[PDB]
RNA sequence: GUCCAGCGUCGCUGGAC
């Protein structure tokens, strides 16, 4: 069993036998070493960076020092002097080993002969050591070279340092009374420029059968080291001249063959050992892991209680990111296991240390602090923000844009999935996802800002701007980021006004005024309108309808002032109003924040009744609504995925509506009852149903506070033209929640708050935008009854509801003028087909 | 989709998608492979837009507007005991822009592959037989153009 | 409670007064050091936005001068003011011996003559002369054969386990001897910024992981990691073969080399400055909290001379 | 390396704040003695512009940031910032 | 940032120049004359507060100075954006 | 089969009967 203690030094020098992660591999290698000496004799423990190579080797050396082999102290060429040959260091280690053995003999009758045998051998090596030191050949040593040796009678003449060291180890073994000697080289990862001297020393000197070598390092680094050294054997004049494509192709092949042949002769493949990573040891998901690993999250935890390493990261990710248990949450933890153990251990050792200290909360704050420190290097290479004290809503909305730009996936890149093939863009998705779940947690105003600013900017740019190539791309990118001023916005409403200008300039077929979620009304009266069609005027609406219609108006100045009715503005006003409850005048400054106080210019890249207490009731309802918001929204746990999915449905829904209504205007669309005829009131009605519908489906499936989905089986669609798709799901959800003894506020806080919003209620039921037929009223009346139950108060009275469905009153809660408004480019000449 | 000689990184990336999608090297089940093969081959229609394909034929879930003679929809409930068991072992559904039904021969080979590795008693035979005949859906491949819509509707 | 008197008697600049602003953080960090000392002990204090990092560090240094486990502290050593060719090993060694020499010279007052006084002083001189001989293998550029005799030369005392010169061990014995003489538990070293001289960092980074890895040593370095990351990445390209760089530049190996160098630096930073040990200075906004929220500890500010602390108003 | 034994010959004279062979502290005590002898509160050091040859201006900057930091010395430099920045 | 920094010589002459030489560096001709601290540079965020204070001092207790700020200080910025910039 | 409704560029698909 393996148990890792977090509140421990957790270093290679302070790990015991019960702490190792590769205990199985250590026993496998130790037995292999013993067998080799019991019947080129070099090993290589392959392992990528940060996989714990020194920790493994120290275990191997210590186990063998507990078939008799003496183990030298470990040697790493990084810490050695930059110009010391390896043969000097290795023979220095031997000198200390044998001398300590000789001293233990005390007085020796016959071992004094051995001592002078050792001294002579060391002196013999010293005389011939100048071969590795000389920079020029010196011929006066030649007479010294031709000196016959009367002892051990070298078969081959000359210095031949290889045969001298082979003798030296042979005499050393008998002094120590063993049958093998183990030389352990550590990694050259930090400074591999000096690893070449190790490789040459191994190849040319350690060839005897009494020496066994256990190298350490990763192979990919060695490939670039040797291949680089094989290019220096060519004559530079030759590489400078024959620079044509054909010769260069052949020459590169030759270096590869020489390079590969070098490693086969040095490290035999049957001896190579590969260090398994963390994912391979614990298996994948429910598959029976080869080994089990457990940790100690709390201090003083006993051995009997300990959670799985997959579960240890499992609860941290599923709580830090506020992500529900499932396959989506399992995708992150599978990625974190692939990181090197040093990086992985540092993340865990930071999260659980801080969290226990806080307990002695805001868990997502703990996760973001851990990931930012660990994955700091990937942040810098990605160009993300790195200023700690500037963290906030504005910075996060720019990091999303500057990440998806490098992801080159504008369609679905804002999900912040860890799918990019680049390592830097895979370490940044986990970091960014921890940012959203921290800043956005516990507030509705911040949540609506992310859904509008964070994801809206990405989708709008990809459709209406990029259709206009390296120089032009950042030119538009630089123009678009500054023009809409992401990262320095003032309010969501002001952003939405700038969003109107971007969509409007790009022309569409038939030049109809209907756009993506916005309807371009008319300012100048046009003659000969059939029916009651007339210019839109704001004076007709009296109360909450006047305020709500005011919140959906935007003016763009380009050679002619233009008026739109954008659904994006309503999201801005809702985001603006719910910012604070400190003052009462705040919720009336939001209605007229942008209506007549500013003007927006066309973007550069374009090709070309007391009248004083009128808002005494609308403010009163909105004031009471903020009481509910301030209490329900505390238990809100949004995720980086929940916001991504709601925008995908919301964006798709709007684009469908704007296409199935450009041809349903005709001449008698006013009082639109048939589903085949539409006016400016139906178009704006589905633009606020679509927003509400997308929240319902996606919040149910992915929001953290709900443990299991409640939608149930069956296809999930959107109400492009009808309304029964939206009311169908609420009825299903109504039964399941009722049967399980549950309430809406505790399972769908995002939908409950938005549906019971005083601003949106007039748009849900406009005067001219209600279907009327034999079967339609069955859906509408059921839908109307269902909504009144969720809120708790009926919106419309009996006489009010009767007038809407059936063929004068002061309507304080519904728009009465939109259905008769005229949209530019809509030349009413045709007529409604009959069937 | 990706030429071999025009590009290498684009081709090599497309290999990685196919390895993961078909689950090669994982082999969850032989029938699982057969269901995936339907989605790959149904991605690219022929010029005449006929419902026949390499090893399968595309059946119809909803009856069309009018029928010349005795032609009608499937209504799997018509089949009797053994014929229904063989039928259900061959039917499959693909989650695409709209739900689609197939009658792939590869499904039949998958069923034989699953049963033949039993080495069990009668009790496990009944369960293994029941597991083969069921309703199984497989999403369209990532490289298809209907992936995003299928993820939402399904 | 925190009170700041703007009308200080001497009218000093910045009106430091007492308790500064990070008294909570200062006591937290000092408690963290005592836990560890009772391998890698590198603490990184991030001083950015023109903060007074040096003022905070000196507060820690002064606080440790009155300690229960009395881990004595060296003097701050700015790497941008030392001589260029003087290795960063020397300033610590000079600082250690200077601090130690005063105490033994002060042992005369307590004891005019003693057995330990005569033995400790001569023992210390043996360690230093031992280090001077092995100091030759730092700036030397060519290995002359004469140094081989010294490596094989053996000393029966000082208990040098690993054979050879092994300059890392020689410093370790000197530090261990110094701690016993001064009657401490650890020696603390502080490294200041490197902003003025960009390149001074490398000769410090390669000195922390080579000679300062010990059980009885703790270091506290400051600065920002933007320079350190650029420093490490620069030194990881210089070990590629120069010829190979102009040969295999077919726009594919550039990506492979770039991807590998960013890998080596990432494992380098996590090795020296661990994430769990990095500390960050709270700002005023995070200390008083947003309006309407209690947040962290509250602060009161005086506004008139001779103003009662019972009437001090909040800083916000 | 032979200068290593030349140093560490510590002297209580002037009660140096930090040990070592740093010139900045030695130069500082040099100025203090001169101020006492001359009976002057402080000493003023005046430089001149480097327009003719602005490569020599680097040695001035290093000798100002290292050795002239006391309260007894006032430095008056002359030049052009548009040239010093380069 | 490049604004006026003389200790004296403060008046209507320099304030209008400072405002237009601040929006030019901020690249915000739409609502840049409110002098708000929203900017990505610490130097610019420090200049926003200083500039806002200078405005309230100059046009305080007078009517003509107020009307000059409305025309010269803010009119020039808005006029430039719509007409000249194109 | 009828009716409403939803995807795709007439075809396909869902629900009620
Ligand atoms: N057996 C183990 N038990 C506990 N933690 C371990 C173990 N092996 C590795 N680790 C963790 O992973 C890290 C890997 O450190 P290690 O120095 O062994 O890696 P390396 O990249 O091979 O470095 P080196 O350059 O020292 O060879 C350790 O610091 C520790 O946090």
């Amino acid at each position: 069993k393996i148990i890792i203690n977090l509140f421990a030094p957790n270093l290679p020098g302070s790990t015991k036998e019960d702490d190792l992660i590769q205990k199985s591999l250590r026993d496998q290698l130790v037995e292999s070493i013993r067998n080799s000496i019991a019947y080129r004799n070099v090993f290589f423990v392959d392992g990528t960076r940060g996989a714990g190579k020194t920790t493994f080797i120290n275990s191997v050396v210590k186990s063998l020092n507990s078939v008799n082999i003496k183990c030298l102290p470990t040697i790493d060429p990084t810490k050695l002097p930059r110009h010391e040959p390896i043969l000097v260091t290795v023979t220095a280690r031997l000198n200390k080993m044998v001398s300590d053995k000789l001293k233990g003999y005390w007085a020796s009758n016959d071992y004094r002969k051995q001592k002078e045998q050792w001294q002579n051998h060391l002196a013999q090596l010293q005389r011939g050591l100048h071969l590795l030191t000389d920079k020029e050949y010196k011929p006066e040593y030649f007479s010294d070279a031709l000196k016959l040796d009367a002892q051990l009678d070298y078969s081959i003449g000359g210095q031949d340092l290889s045969e001298i060291f082979e003798e030296l180890v042979k005499r050393a073994c008998e002094i120590l009374d063993c049958k093998a000697i183990l030389i352990t080289f550590d990694d050259i990862d930090t400074q591999f420029d000096a690893g070449w001297d190790v490789l040459e020393s191994i190849r040319k000197f350690f060839n005897s059968r009494k020496l066994v070598v256990v190298a350490t390092g990763d192979l990919r680094l060695y490939s670039q080291l040797i291949r680089g050294k094989q290019y220096e054997n060519y004559s530079k004049t030759l590489l400078e001249q024959e620079k044509e494509s054909v010769r260069l192709a052949e020459r590169g092949y030759m270096v590869e063959h020489l390079e590969q042949q070098y490693l086969l002769k040095l490290f035999p493949v049957q001896k190579r050992i590969q260090l398994k990573t963390m994912l391979q040891l614990v298996g994948e998901k429910g598959k029976a892991g080869k080994e089990e690993i457990k940790v100690k999250t709390e201090p003083g935890m006993q051995d009997i209680d300990a959670i799985d390493v997959r579960q240890a990261i499992g609860d941290a990710v599923r709580e830090g990111l506020n992500l529900r248990e499932g396959s989506d949450a399992d995708m992150y933890v599978n990625e974190l296991l692939k990181q090197p153990v040093r990086l992985l251990m540092q993340v865990l050792q930071d999260f659980y240390t801080k969290k226990y200290h806080a307990t002695s909360l805001s868990v997502p704050n703990l996760l973001r602090n851990a990931l930012y420190g660990s994955m700091l290097s990937s942040i810098y290479r990605a160009g993300l923000n790195y200023e700690q004290h500037r963290f906030g809503m504005d910075s996060l909305c720019k990091d999303i844009f500057t990440y998806v730009k490098q992801d080159r996936d504008f369609n679905t890149g804002f999900y912040l999935r860890p799918q990019s093939e680049s390592e830097a863009l895979r370490n940044c998705s986990i970091y960014l996802a921890s940012q959203v779940s921290e800043n956005c947690q516990g507030s509705l105003s911040k949540f609506l800002q992310m859904l509008l600013v964070g994801c809206g900017s990405v989708s709008i740019f990809n459709q209406f701007v990029t259709e206009l190539d390296r120089e032009k791309f950042e030119q538009l990118i630089s123009e678009y980021v500054a023009y809409m001023s992401v990262g320095r916005i003032e309010s969501a409403s002001h952003w939405a006004n700038r969003c109107c200008a971007v969509v409007a300039n790009s022309p569409n077929d038939e030049k109809i005024g209907v756009f993506l979620g916005m309807v371009q009304l008319n300012r100048k009266s046009r003659q000969h309108m059939p029916g009651g069609y007339k210019k839109f005027n704001i004076d007709t609406e009296n109360g909450l309808a006047k305020a709500a219609m005011a919140s959906s108006l935007s003016t763009v100045a380009s050679n002619n002032l233009m008026d739109f009715c954008s659904v994006f503005n309503l999201i801005g006003a809702i985001a603006d109003i719910s910012a604070c409850r400190c003052e009462r005048s705040a919720i009336t400054n939001a209605f007229n924040k942008v209506i007549a106080q500013t003007t927006c210019i066309v973007p550069p890249w374009s090709e070309a009744q007391d009248d004083a207490t009128e808002f005494s009731d609308a403010i009163t309802k909105v004031e009471q609504w903020l009481k509910n918001v301030n209490e329900i929204e505390i238990g809100i746990r949004p995720s980086a995925l929940l916001i991504g999915k709601v925008w995908s449905r919301f964006y798709f829904n709007l684009n469908n509506v704007a296409d199935q209504h450009k041809t349903r205007l005709y001449r008698n669309a006013e009082h639109g009852r048939m589903a085949s005829q539409s006016n400016a009131a139906k178009i704006m009605r589905f633009n606020v149903l679509a927003f509400l519908h997308a929240v319902l489906v996606e919040e149910s499936l992915y929001h953290s506070v709900s443990d299991r989905e409640y939608i149930g089986e069956g296809l999930r669609l959107n109400p492009v033209t009808s309304v029964d798709e939206f009311e169908k799901k609420i009825k299903i959800i109504g039964e399941k929640l009722k049967a399980d003894n549950k309430t809406w506020k505790n399972t769908h806080p995002l939908f409950f708050l938005l549906i019971s919003c005083p601003i949106l209620h007039p748009f849900i039921f406009p005067v001219g935008g209600i279907n009327c037929s034999v079967k339609a009223l069955n859906k509408e009346t059921s839908f109307n009854k269902l909504i009144d139950e969720i809120v708790g108060d009926k919106l419309l009275s009996d006489e009010e509801w009767d007038y809407l469905t059936k063929n004068q009153q002061i309507f304080q809660n519904t728009i009465t003028s939109l259905n008769s408004s005229t949209i530019v480019g809509a030349s009413y000449d045709k007529d409604t087909p009959a069937r | 989709l990706a030429r071999a000689e025009n590009d290498r990184e684009k081709f090599e990336q497309l290999i990685s998608e196919y390895v993961a999608y078909m689950s090669v090297g994982r082999i969850e089940s032989a029938s699982h492979w057969a269901n995936r093969c339907c989605a790959v081959v149904a991605n690219s229609p022929n010029d005449e837009k006929i419902g026949v394909f390499l090893g399968m034929v595309q059946l119809n879930r909803k009856s069309r507007q009018h029928m010349p003679g005795g032609y009608k929809k499937f209504n799997i409930d018509t089949e009797n005991g053994l014929a229904k068991a063989a039928m259900a072992s061959s039917l499959s559904t693909v989650a695409s822009n709209n739900l689609m039904d197939f009658c792939s021969v590869f499904n039949l080979i998958g069923a034989i592959a699953d049963i033949s590795a039993c080495r069990c008693e009668r009790s496990a035979i009944t369960n293994a037989f029941n597991k083969v005949i069921a309703q199984t859906t497989c999403i369209v491949p990532p490289w298809s153009e209907a992936a995003v819509r299928a993820e939402m509707k399904g | 409670k925190i009170i700041i008197n703007l009308f200080a008697p001497n009218l000093p600049g910045s009106t430091k007064e007492d308790d500064l602003i990070q008294k909570s953080l200062r006591d937290q960090l000092v408690e963290s050091i005592r836990n560890s000392i009772a391998g890698r002990n590198v603490f990184f204090v991030d001083g950015t936005r023109g903060a007074g990092k040096t003022t905070f560090i000196n507060s820690v240094v002064k606080s440790l001068n009155s300690d229960q486990d009395d881990v004595k502290v060296n003097i701050k050593c700015l790497p941008t003011i030392d001589p260029t060719k003087l290795p960063r090993h020397e300033p610590i060694l000079v600082t250690v011996t200077a601090r130690l020499n005063k105490m033994v010279s002060d042992k005369l007052k307590g004891y005019w003559a003693s057995n330990d006084y005569r033995k400790q002083k001569e023992q210390w001189q043996n360690h230093l002369a031992q280090l001077q001989r092995g100091l030759h293998l730092l700036t030397d550029k060519e290995y002359k054969p004469e140094y081989f005799s010294d490596a094989l030369k053996l000393d029966a005392q000082l208990d040098y386990s690993i054979g050879g010169q092994d300059l890392s061990e020689i410093f370790e014995e000197l530090v261990k001897r110094a701690c016993e003489i001064l009657d401490c538990k650890a020696i603390l070293i502080t490294f200041d910024d490197i902003d003025t001289q960009f390149d001074a960092g490398w000769d410090v980074l390669e000195s922390i992981r080579k000679f300062f890895n010990s059980r009885k040593l703790v270091v506290v370095a400051t600065g920002d990691l933007r320079l350190y990351s650029q420093l490490i990445r620069g030194k990881q390209y210089e070990n590629y073969s120069k010829t190979l760089l102009e040969q295999e530049k077919e726009s594919v190996r550039l990506a492979e080399r770039g991807y590998m160098v960013e890998h080596l630096e990432q494992q380098y930073l996590l090795k020296l400055f661990p994430v769990q040990k990095r500390i960050q200075l709270k700002t005023m906004l995070q200390l008083v909290g947003e309006k309407g929220k209690a947040g962290k500890e509250e602060i009161k500010v005086k506004t008139e001379p001779g103003m009662q602390d019972i009437d001090a108003i909040d800083v916000r």
